[PDB]
RNA sequence: GCCCGAAAGGGUUGACCCUCCCCGAAGGAAACACGGGCGACCGUGGAGUACGAGGGGAGGUGACCGGGGUUGCACCGUCCGU
RNA sequence: CGGAGUAGGGGGGCGGUGUAAGCCGUCACCCGAGAGGGGAACAACCCAGACCGGGGUUAAGGCCCCAAAGUGCCGGCUAAGUGUUACUCCAAAGGGUGUCCCUGGCCUUAGACAGCGGCCCGUCGAGGUCAGGGGCCCCGAAAAUGGACGGGGCUUAAGCCGGCCGCCGAGACCCCGGCGCACGGACCGAUUGGUCC
RNA sequence: CUGGGGAUAACAGAGUCGUCUCGGGCGAGAGCCCAUAUCGACCCCGAGGCUUGCUACCUCGCUGUCGGCUCUUCCCAUCCUG
């Protein structure tokens, strides 16, 4: 029952604001929220109040263009 | 005294186990230590082990760090480091302790021990040189 | 992580024999044997329907180069036994004639330069170097043991004491196996 | 062994800390779908691929199954959960 | 002359009234504007400063001499428009030695003061001289006690810094 | 740990030690049974239970105890006046 | 109404001057005149204000060995022993197809390299190419007795980012008993008071 | 001469580094033409603590000193030797 989720949103660091977008493999959309915090907050050095998701939603396995998601979703 | 097989395992590891032991009252027989492997790059640890060897006192070198050469001892030299040295208690510890290069005669035919917490199967990097290596370059026999 | 499960597949010709044992790829053909030794964590080496094939199951950059690089290394095997590897090297002279020999495992260069002292050069188990006037031939098996005998003599004539625009005699390689070499 | 969709695996983590499992699908790099079909009292939940270790033993399903396929096949390949 | 890192900083009282001190100076850059003056370019390309700044006359003027030179055998000067922004009103003070009896500093030099974000210099220039806009903007950062960095103006004032960049 | 120990300190109207019960402040478990979490773990029950400074009592054993001199072990500790 | 002592102040935050160290002031939190727990050790940086005997829970912070308590859980990064430094005590401008990520243009069923020949066909046929922004690391980077992450040592960490779960740990806070003090009261005294509440 | 002072200088120490020694970025221009063989301006960024200054934290009866001779040791920013 895996579903395929895009997030959209936006996040900050040193004054600087720069939007993002993402997709991932779960069942449930918090786990995708527990993950973006994760990575980003990892990779920019960023907290998570500095972090303002403002679309998760769920497509189908042919609208998505990551190659890891896609090639394990085929 | 239980025996240790140093081979496929980790030096600081095993030492701290070992000398957690020591201070809990026991006996250790540590052999093959000439396999045990230490991780990082090769320049850097010689470089380390070059620079403790050429210590020494300026006014009498009789006195002086003598930072060992040899296998055995390097392994030795590590177990200290991690006991109260300056200390009945640590004297006691680290007489209670005997380091073997090989698997001499006395010991073979017997079931050795392994430590889980040590051992390079938890690795993901191929960086790791060996103590034998290392003795090698200093200059000491096995 | 570029990928998912990065794997690439070796066809393996008619007479040829590849198989692995412990992280030790063997290769037998119509002329000799090769064994080499690729280890890296989380690569895989086996055959499935007469292929070779290596795997990674989620690679970053230096993954995938490694993986490309042990396809190349089993790649240049195979042809070996199958063809063999040949390499060409030229002679040069204004002054001072010199004469090359071979002697068991060496290769001796005498008058380079008007030297009372001979240069000698190695040759390696499986390599074979033949002189046919002021042109040479190394041929061999394995292409790291042709490319290092060749190199060996080439750099037995080194100078760095003069202007190499005046002093430009010695042995210099003109083929690296079928390759041609311009400027 | 290697995860892989129907194959039979132990639990070593948590609650559940040795039990029987068939990995129904692969979520990504970290995460599989567990689930043991009615044959004990595990259900299907998500589980980290440390905390299990797969076994020899296997059976044949399709990418994304229910409970009563599991338990159809299980009974006929005769493994024992 | 004494090295800038003395006058880099900003956390002092500004020193801007000749009517109260003594013996100031006078300026060495004379020269502010450069070029075609009446003019309708298209593209603005100005220097922002990261951090508040303290600029000397002796860098302003390095700086107009060598972009100024620079385009005007690249471009030629009926194409380039080239502007200073910022005139030098604070006082620099030097201590005259007695050691630290008496100690109140003797005016040596003039400074321009610069907050974060604002504008120093600006070269206005057609579509087909950006590289050398560019190359100008690289010249002058070079010669700051501080860092810089550069936009894009459209007319109309806007940033177009990415499109232009993008494509060219 | 070794040594002294008459009196002035307690003690055969019973020293030291031993076990048994009752009350019990602030505090306070575990096994185990059900379920939640990828997981370290948590929730309900077990359970305010078992225990717990001290305050009382009932018995067995039958001579030391407190004190002093020196010293071992572990921890802590850079004198005095200005 | 009577008796003093004080007329060299200092840490830390703010201001004027000064290349800076420092100088001159201001604020009233601390040292001086302040024990105890931690920072390796530290006058003034963190917790915290102390009669006596005992019991228990916490703070600062810590949990691989030294050393009491986690070789703790999830996700990601670093290969340089970088780091393992709250502050006391710690290097830049300038640069990097080192690696992990965001964004926007142009290309694409024949694209971007090669090879065969004169902008092109086929040829191996699937992802490329350009710029701008960020995280960690690298170059820039040289000292004098013999060496200092506190030390041993540590590389899917015993390091860094983002979060989580349990334990250890003061003289602090809770409880039990005892001493004194200040205030008030009663009784009681051949005199500055004594016994009790 | 007395009484005193590191509440206050000369001397070595600590602190700091304007000056000092040793360096770097950029590329004007010079080099028959050629920005980088060599030189590198104007402007910008630094290390060290071997010059000199500034300050006044230690020492006013500890010793107050320059050069030379004798004797041992260290750094590298290398003069020869590889």
């Amino acid at each position: 029952e895996v579903k395929v989720f895009r997030v959209k949103g936006t996040f900050e660091r040193l004054g600087k604001k720069q939007p993002f977008t993402k997709e991932y493999r779960a069942l449930k959309e918090e786990h995708v929220r527990e993950l973006v915090y994760s990575d980003i907050g990892s990779k920019h050095r960023v907290p998570r109040t500095k972090i303002w998701i403002e679309s998760i939603e769920e497509i189908k396995p042919e609208e998505a263009e990551d190659p890891v998601v896609r090639r394990l979703s085929l | 005294m239980r025996i240790i097989n140093a081979e496929g395992l980790i030096l600081g590891r095993l030492a701290s186990k070992v000398a957690k032991m020591l201070l809990e009252g026991e006996e250790v027989v540590i052999v093959n230590a000439e396999k045990a492997i230490i991780t990082g790059n090769r320049e850097d640890i010689f470089a380390k082990y070059k620079q403790r060897t050429e210590l020494r006192t300026r006014t009498n070198p009789r006195r002086g760090p003598f930072y060992p050469k040899r296998s055995d001892e390097i392994v030795r030299r590590t177990v200290r480091g991690m006991l109260p040295w300056k200390t009945d208690r640590g004297r006691k510890a680290f007489k209670r302790l005997k380091v073997y290069v090989g698997v001499p005669k006395e010991f073979e035919g017997k079931e050795f021990e392994t430590i889980s917490e040590a051992h390079m199967s938890r690795l993901a990097t191929p960086k790791y040189v060996t103590v034998g290596e290392v003795a090698k370059f200093l200059g000491g026999k096995f | 992580p570029v990928d998912a499960w990065i794997r690439e597949e070796i066809e393996i010709p008619e007479g040829v024999e590849v198989t692995v044992e412990g992280n030790t790829v063997k290769v037998k053909g119509p002329k000799g044997e090769l064994q080499r030794e690729l280890k890296y964590p989380g690569v895989q080496i086996f055959t499935e329907d007469g292929k070779v094939v290596i795997y990674k199951e989620f690679p970053r950059k230096k993954d995938v180069a490694i993986v490309r690089t042990f396809k190349a290394h089993i790649n240049n095997m195979i042809k070996g036994v199958t063809e063999g590897f040949k390499y060409r090297l030229k002679v040069v002279y204004s002054h001072f004639p010199m004469t090359v020999k071979v002697q068991g495992d060496e290769v001796v260069i005498e008058n380079f330069l008007g030297e009372k002292n001979p240069r000698r050069a190695k040759i390696l188990p499986g390599v074979t170097v033949k002189v046919k006037g002021s042109e040479i031939e190394v041929e061999g098996i394995d292409k790291e043991a042709v490319g290092q005998t060749a190199a060996n003599i080439e750099q037995a004539t080194r100078i760095t004491k003069w202007d190499r625009r005046v002093f430009q005699d010695g042995i210099y390689i003109v083929e690296k196996a079928g390759k041609p070499i311009k400027f | 062994p290697a995860i892989e969709v129907g194959r039979i695996a132990v639990v070593i983590a948590g609650r559940r800390a040795g039990q029987k499992v068939v990995v129904a699908d692969i979520i990504d790099k970290n995460f599989v779908l567990v689930t043991g079909a009615g044959l004990n009292k595990v259900k299907r939940r998500r589980m980290n691929v440390k905390h299990l270790e797969p076994l020899p033993e296997r059976v044949n399903i399709q990418r994304g199954a229910s409970d009563e396929e599991i338990k159809a096949a299980l009974e006929g390949a005769g493994i024992s959960l | 002359l004494r090295p800038a890192k003395i006058d880099r900083d900003v956390d002092k009282p500004a020193y801007t009234r000749r009517e109260y001190i003594r013996g100031a100076p006078g300026p060495k850059i004379t020269i502010f504007d450069m070029g075609n003056l009446s003019a309708e370019f298209e593209y603005e390309v100005s220097l922002h400063a990261e951090q508040a700044m303290q600029i000397r006359q002796n860098a302003l003027e390095a700086i107009r001499i060598q972009v100024n030179r620079y385009l005007q055998k690249n471009v030629g000067r009926s194409n380039y428009h080239f502007k200073i922004r910022v005139y030098p009103f604070q006082v620099l003070r030097e201590n005259p030695m007695n050691g630290m009896r008496r100690p109140f500093g003797k005016p040596i030099g003039l400074a321009a003061r610069v907050r974060k974000d604002q504008k120093i210099l600006t070269v206005w220039v057609n579509g087909q001289h950006l590289k050398f806009a560019l190359g100008a903007m690289h010249r002058a950062k070079m010669k700051l006690p501080y860092s810089a960095y550069y936009r894009i103006y459209d007319k109309e004032g806007n940033d177009v810094t990415t499109k232009v960049l993008s494509t060219m």
